[PDB]
């Protein structure tokens, strides 16, 4: 049983965190005061993975610097993250091309993205996948790891839903398609025509992007120089089943958990879903990134607490908070479902709901905040109010006596936002 | 004749007086496809009971009364046999068939008692049509004045006893308590609700959805964790399948445990129930008159393979799962009815007279 | 009554062609489980006399009505509607199985269904995850190479196990108001083709209309082909004996497992390869097994042996019996014929 | 040698991720093997430096999994061993008065402790026969291999019914009852929603426990608080069949995260759907039995009331080691 590689392709190439990602890659956003790269690194370590050949192109300097001050840097570790960086590639296709180049892996890696949030022990799937190999001698190329969920869960936004026509006797995939604005579907009869002994149209599956693979996946990505992702990879491999079949094999795990954030929406879900211990072991206060900055103390209603918080007087914490180090909160305050971060300084009489505060932010009095991200040091003056998903990032300020509309993406760059940084709502420069 | 279905598996010693059927082998496996001996309504009704497609107390009572209206409406009076007597002597085998499918809860018992007292109060001075219309209208009015207006008055009472900021606790599925919670939330009371559910008929999720799809902040947790949340609970609000004669409220298989731990942590228990579940009988504990779900359904799919798969092969092993449990009148503090907030030991003295 | 077990039969004769009366088989399956009085429907294509051969039925009580030739099952039921005053349990005359029919009726009664069919392992039927309720079914007409699955049903019943090689047993416990709808509408000429797909499709039309479909591995119905009857009687030799029995035979020859009954004169040194020794058969020579069909008025001798050759009513074959899968119809006074298993016509 | 470093680190990693090894006695034996390894592969000549060393690993461990009291109090006990042997040899300050002789003595004492720790199931099992008088109905709960050994030892000379609740978060009572009936005990599985209806008909309540605090009050697999509270409403005698090392010297509300909340997936699986947005699901695995419901701890020294358990602290752990 040779070791288990893990081709951690740690830079989501299709840009969807704008303007957020322009500062630090999404692979370094703080999910709950922890970097997504660390969540996936701890996941890969948990399932017994020797090497984690993390690949990065954009801002790879920052990622390498953050991974050198990690728990996976010191050579006593078992997950020898052998970072590898180039600027050329911009798609997982190009990344598997890079794998063809350096010929790193030898068998059975895990094409994990950078932002996977999971505790999925893949030993069962790996074992039966190697049995699938040894029986019919390597035609079974990939082996995705989907999760049984329900098509109305918040971690299934109107974008990521997938429909999979899959065999049932052996969980072999037959047809895959997204649901980016459909009301019907279409399944070529080739599935049945091959073997109509029984299929299934599974649409409770949630994509998890934990694809086991093979060196043959490197071969099949270097043969077709037009493939540009894993979605498109399987979507193009599933059609030519009679020329070197190379048949995928689905897999379900119903008791585990695993997601992959791809926007502020799915990010809100996976964050305020990690707070509720849904992914345990990888809860916050386990402090798997064993550093003194965010170690935390549980409580009723999961209202966590870091060191030196010094909450106010008569301020309540309904549920699912995660206070941070040194983050003072004034009196008569009110927080709920938020995820505060290390270093904040919240005012008095403030009200926070589902909100986010990454670090250094300085929210002021009277400030009503709901369902909104607030990235690094996005200080905020008095008598403000926000509205759903009103993400304001990157040192931006907001002046006194000022509201914001519903979807208010603002930033320090005027063009990338829908506003511009200043000490006011309008007239930012 | 109407046959008698077999039992399933070796029971427990102390329960050698109770029947242990099996959801799988339905009774109508040995029945006549055209509804011969038992009216089509009653055979369908019993078939869906033994299949567990009707769960609540009020659900069972209403499914029954609909079946009975179906019988009465499509009834043919035999040659020169009196209705007042042939009707009841024809309904007796249907009752035995239902009891064969799933043992009649106290609600169905009170409904049958009332219906037989109702039929046997008609004479020969009535046509078939007028008496039948009177029976159907009387059943309609019984439903509208014992399980529809009753719930109204019960909710309007238990709303005045629900103040703000107090995490009301509940148990499993129910109809009256969910109506109470949703109505009282509509009137403005900003509380929480701590749903407690049990295995294997995880009847908590029904009230869970019917709550969270109405706004109230829920918090779902299994039953072996009651002793965790009861510190901050401020009222318990249970359901009541049967209000016995001593006051010892019989209900789903865990209400006793809950009432006990919630009297230990000192949080006042309530039981809300209408004036038609006052089962005239009385019992002491939950061993003399219960049911038994098909025990083969206990086996939980935890881990990779169930530990009770070959449940029968092991000789000494003997599953069970009761269906009813009894809170004595000491652990209980409130019985809410359309008569007011009567105390649980003054059940037989007002629910009777 | 709850049910009214109407039976359909739409096209020598073709309905009662077998070891025992074929229509009796559904009639017996009706009688095994209650069902005193059971409507029937006969035709005019082959004759206005099906009933005129249905008078010796060894059953306690029946009802019979004929109709025209090219009348679809939906059209026939539409016609029969006047005497159909409750739920309906359609069937088909060419159905020969050991179905635990209590089960399908249990489905219809339990779930308060609206169309309880019966299937047994072109038509793609998407059944739900529980193995019972069905949500999709369509043939290759309304679709080229794909299966448009409406998004709502997938978002409401995610797992949908499909099934292809499912021989429909053509049982359909409908409900009354379905038949009322069928009587008002007229653009429908087959329940199994244009109504049942319509009900499946409109199942998400609250007071919805469920629809269920039990599956099993027990036994089939006799489809259209003259061929399937062979394997039908093949399995039936063993099936029917569960209730040969009494006949007039020679009791000398060597062979079992075929049509063994009265109304024939045979000799000895003869085998029976699941063949058809029907009515008025006669073979007196040293004949052997044939694994073929010998219908009414049979006659063969001089070393008679066949291999699947259908010999219909009025059978007289002699002059060097060499027969193989070569069907020859009525008026079969054909002897000198080296029959081949190549393309042959009756 | 860095081999000790990698071993300790793998150990604490396994403790954070998921129980290793599973059997509590096996985890105590592994903890002791590791602690012995520290006393053979590090740099120390004093006793104070070794106490600081042991505290520097014990803090890491008892802060890894706050509900792994086994390894915590095992470190406490090796500290007590250090105190005792250093004090008896040399002798309040610890000085490097002498050398390896002390280390040989420490290794010998740890070997003795480990030998007493590996043969405790058999001790309690031999102590059973005196307790399970024939024709009882012994109500266990959960799956505690000490209680299974106890009962399938006592039922080699008597006969008695055995109710067994199953823990409803995730059912292990099933496996205990299956292992029991493979010895013929006439056992009765049931979900623990019915601990109060089928308690009046119980004679003696035999429960394991994960950890005994120093009130006597314990921390045991969930739903055992309500079982004890019922079996005290019905005044049946509890029996906490716990060996002596499942004994941490903390005190009931002197510990945060007393319980151990696991992924709420087991209580309301993810397959559920939308309603998983507005529900705070709690899956407490361990519950806090107060000390006045218990009656009789059955430890490897014999039976003991709860009011003797405090004395065991004074005879097993040093009073300045209750903070590790």
């Amino acid at each position: 049983p040779p070791p288990l590689q893990a081709v951690l392709v740690a830079d989501s190439f299709d840009r969807r965190f704008f303007p957020i990602s322009k500062d630090q890659p999404r692979v370094l956003l703080p999910l709950a005061n922890v970097a997504l790269i660390d969540y996936t690194l701890e996941f890969l370590t948990a399932t017994g993975v020797q090497e984690t050949f993390v690949f990065c192109c954009w801002k790879a300097a920052q990622i390498k610097e953050h991974l050198l001050k990690s728990k996976w840097c010191r050579p006593t570790s078992l997950n020898v993250v052998r970072i590898i960086t180039s600027e050329l590639y911009r798609s997982l296709g190009d990344v598997l091309r890079d794998v063809d180049a350096k010929a790193l892996v030898r068998s059975d890696f895990l094409l994990v993205y950078g932002d996977v949030i999971s505790n999925i022990n893949i030993t069962r799937a790996l074992e039966e996948h190697r049995l699938r190999r040894k029986l019919e001698k390597n035609v079974s190329v990939m082996t995705m790891i989907f999760k049984e969920s329900s098509p109305s869960h918040p971690t299934r936004c109107h974008e990521d839903n997938v429909v999979v026509a899959v065999d049932s006797t052996t969980n072999r995939v037959l047809h895959f398609q997204k649901t980016q604005g459909l009301r019907r579907f279409a399944f070529p009869l080739s599935l049945f025509q091959g073997s109509s002994d029984g299929v299934e149209v599974r649409y409770d599956l949630l994509d998890c992007h934990i694809s086991i693979c093979s060196p043959q996946v490197a071969q099949l990505f270097t043969d077709n120089f037009d493939y540009q992702t894993r979605d498109d990879f399987v979507r193009g491999l599933l059609v030519n089943e009679e020329i070197l079949g190379n048949q995928i094999h689905m897999h379900v795990t119903a008791k585990e958990y695993g997601a992959r954030v791809s926007n502020l929406h799915m990010y809100s879900a996976v964050c305020a879903d990690v707070i509720r211990r849904w992914v345990y072991p990888l809860t916050p206060e386990a402090n798997f990134t064993d550093s003194t900055t965010q170690s935390c103390t549980h409580s009723r209603h999961n209202i966590y607490r870091g060191p030196e918080v010094s909450l106010g007087h008569g301020s309540i914490l309904e549920e699912n908070v995660l206070l941070g180090s040194g983050t003072v909160i004034g009196s008569n305050c009110f927080i709920t479902n938020s995820v505060i971060g290390p270093g904040c300084h919240i005012g008095d009489n403030v009200v926070l709901d589902q909100t986010y505060l990454w670090q250094g932010v300085r929210v002021a009095a009277g400030a009503q905040i709901h369902q909104s991200l607030l990235c690094d040091n996005a200080e905020v003056k008095e008598r403000v109010t926000l509205k759903p998903r009103s993400v304001l990032t990157s040192q931006v300020v907001v002046g006194p006596n000022i509201t914001l509309p519903e979807g208010s993406v603002i930033s320090l760059h005027p063009p990338d936002a829908e506003e511009d940084e200043d000490d006011g709502e309008f007239s930012d420069d | 004749q109407v046959p008698t279905r077999k039992d399933y598996g070796s029971k427990v010693s102390l329960f050698s007086h109770l029947p242990q059927y099996s959801r799988q082998n339905s009774l109508t496996q040995f029945m006549s496809i055209p509804s011969s001996v038992i009216h089509p309504a009653m055979v369908r009704l019993g078939l869906q009971y033994s299949q567990g497609l009707v769960s609540g107390s009020n659900a069972r009572c209403i499914a029954l009364l609909r079946a009975l209206q179906q019988v009465i409406q499509d009834y043919t009076t035999p040659p020169n046999e009196e209705l007042s007597r042939d009707l009841v002597n024809k309904l007796k085998p249907y009752m035995s068939f239902l009891t064969q499918c799933r043992p009649l809860s106290a609600s169905m018992h009170n409904a049958i008692k009332f219906l037989n007292k109702e039929i046997t109060s008609v004479g020969s001075s009535k046509r078939e049509e007028e008496a039948k219309s009177e029976l159907r209208a009387a059943i309609d009015r019984y439903v509208q004045e014992k399980i529809v207006l009753a719930a109204q008055a019960i909710s309007r009472f238990a709303y005045q006893k629900i103040s703000n900021g107090d995490v009301i606790l509940v148990y499993g599925c129910s109809s009256l308590v969910s109506r109470i919670l949703q109505e009282a939330w509509t009137e403005g009371r900003r509380f929480r609700v701590v749903v407690v559910d049990s295995r294997p008929w995880l009847e908590g999720r029904h009230t869970l959805r019917s709550l969270v799809h109405a706004g109230v902040p829920a918090s779902y947790l299994l039953i072996p964790a009651a002793s965790y949340v009861l510190p901050e609970v401020s009222k318990v609000l249970l359901g009541a399948h049967a209000l016995l004669a001593n006051g010892s409220v019989m209900s789903r298989v865990g209400t006793a445990q809950l009432a006990l731990v919630a009297r230990a942590h000192n949080v006042p228990v309530l039981v809300c129930c209408e004036t038609y579940k006052f089962c005239e009988r009385v019992q002491t504990d939950a061993f003399v008159s219960n049911e038994l779900d098909d025990p083969d359904d206990l086996q939980c799919k935890r881990g990779e393979h169930v530990a009770l798969a070959n449940w029968q092969n092991h000789a000494s092993l003997r599953l069970l799962n009761l269906v009813y449990d009894v809170t004595p009148p000491e652990l209980v503090d409130l019985v809410i009815t359309e008569l007011g907030m009567i105390p649980c030991s003054s059940v037989p003295v007002v629910l009777r007279v | 009554m709850e049910f009214q077990a109407v039976v359909m039969a739409v096209g020598k004769p073709l309905l009662p062609v077998g070891n025992k009366p074929l229509i009796w088989y559904p009639l017996n399956l009706l009688e095994r489980v209650g069902f005193e009085e059971v409507i029937v429907v006969t035709t005019r294509d082959v004759q206005k006399a099906l009933c005129a051969e249905f008078k010796m039925k060894m059953k306690p009580d029946i009802v019979c009505i004929p109709d025209d030739a090219d009348m679809g099952t939906a059209d026939s039921l539409r016609y029969i509607y006047p005497k159909l005053k409750t739920d309906v349990l359609v069937l088909s005359c060419d159905l020969i199985t050991d179905v635990a029919l209590h089960e399908v009726v249990d489905l219809f009664r339990a779930y308060d269904a609206s169309l309880a069919m019966l299937m047994r392992k072109r038509d793609f039927i998407g059944v739900d995850s529980t193995g019972k309720r069905l949500l999709f079914m369509a043939n290759e007409a309304d679709l080229d190479e794909e299966l448009v699955i409406k998004g709502s049903i997938l978002q409401k019943h995610p797992r949908i196990r499909f099934h292809t090689g499912l021989v429909d047993a053509h049982l359909y416990c409908l409900k009354k108001y379905i038949v009322d709808f069928l009587m008002e509408n007229g653009s429908i000429t087959s329940i199994r083709s244009e109504l049942i797909p319509y009900l499946v499709r409109k199942q998400f039309s609250l007071k919805s209309l469920d629809i269920y479909s039990f599956i099993k591995e027990a036994n089939t119905l006799n489809l259209a082909p003259y061929d399937a009857c062979w394997n039908a009687c093949r399995g039936d030799r063993w099936e029917d004996l569960s209730r040969s029995s009494a006949q007039i035979v020679s009791k000398h020859l060597v062979g079992v497992d075929s049509l063994i009954g009265p109304e024939t004169q045979i000799g000895e040194k003869s085998s029976i390869k699941r063949s058809v020794i029907g009515s008025s058969c006669l073979i007196k020579d040293r004949v052997t097994i044939t694994n073929c069909l010998l219908m009414n008025s049979v006659t063969v001798e001089e070393g008679s042996n066949i291999q699947g050759s259908v010999i219909c009513n009025n059978a007289v074959i002699e002059k060097g019996a060499d027969i193989k899968d070569c069907l020859i119809g009525s008026g079969q006074r054909i002897e000198a014929k080296a029959k081949r298993v190549n393309e042959v016509i009756v | 040698g860095s081999e000790l470093s990698e071993r300790i680190e793998s150990f604490v990693e396994t403790l954070k991720r998921g129980g290793g090894p599973r059997s509590s006695e096996e985890m105590a034996r592994e903890t002791l093997g590791l602690l012995r390894q520290i006393i053979t592969d590090h740099r120390w000549s004093n006793a104070g430096e070794l106490m600081e060393l042991i505290r520097r690993e014990g803090r890491r461990m008892t802060a890894a999994q706050p509900s792994e009291t086994t390894v915590g109090n095992m470190v406490r006990r090796v500290l007590k061993i250090i105190r005792e042997e250093y004090g008896r040899l040399h002798g309040n300050e610890d000085f490097s008065f002498h050398y390896a002789q002390l280390q040989s003595n420490i290794i010998e004492a740890i070997n003795e402790l480990l030998v007493e720790l590996e043969g405790t199931m058999e001790n309690i099992a031999a102590q059973a026969l005196e307790h399970i008088h024939s024709n009882e109905v012994i109500m266990t709960i959960g799956f505690s291999r000490t209680v299974e050994a106890f009962l399938k030892e006592a039922a080699r000379k008597r006969k008695f019914h055995v109710i067994v609740a199953e823990c409803a978060p995730f059912c292990q009572g099933h496996e205990m009852a299956v292992n029991l009936s493979k010895a013929g005990i006439e056992t009765t599985v049931m979900t623990d929603a019915a601990i109060f209806a089928v308690m009046s008909r119980v004679n003696k309540v035999i429960i394991g426990t994960k950890t005994i605090l120093a009130n006597g009050a314990l921390r045991a697999v969930t739903g055992t608080h309500t079982l004890a509270l019922a079996a005290k409403h019905h005044s049946t005698p509890l029996i906490v069949c716990a060996p002596m090392f499942k004994l941490s010297p903390q005190f009931p509300n002197e510990e945060d995260s007393f319980h151990k909340f696991v992924a709420p997936e087991e209580v309301l699986p993810f397959t559920e759907g939308d309603i998983l947005e507005k529900v705070s699901v709690h899956c407490p695995v361990f519950d806090y039995v107060p000390p006045e419901l218990i009656t009789l701890f059955i430890s490897n020294i014999g039976g003991n009331a709860p009011s003797y358990i405090y004395r065991l602290m004074s005879e097993l752990y040093h009073p300045d080691d209750h903070v590790l």
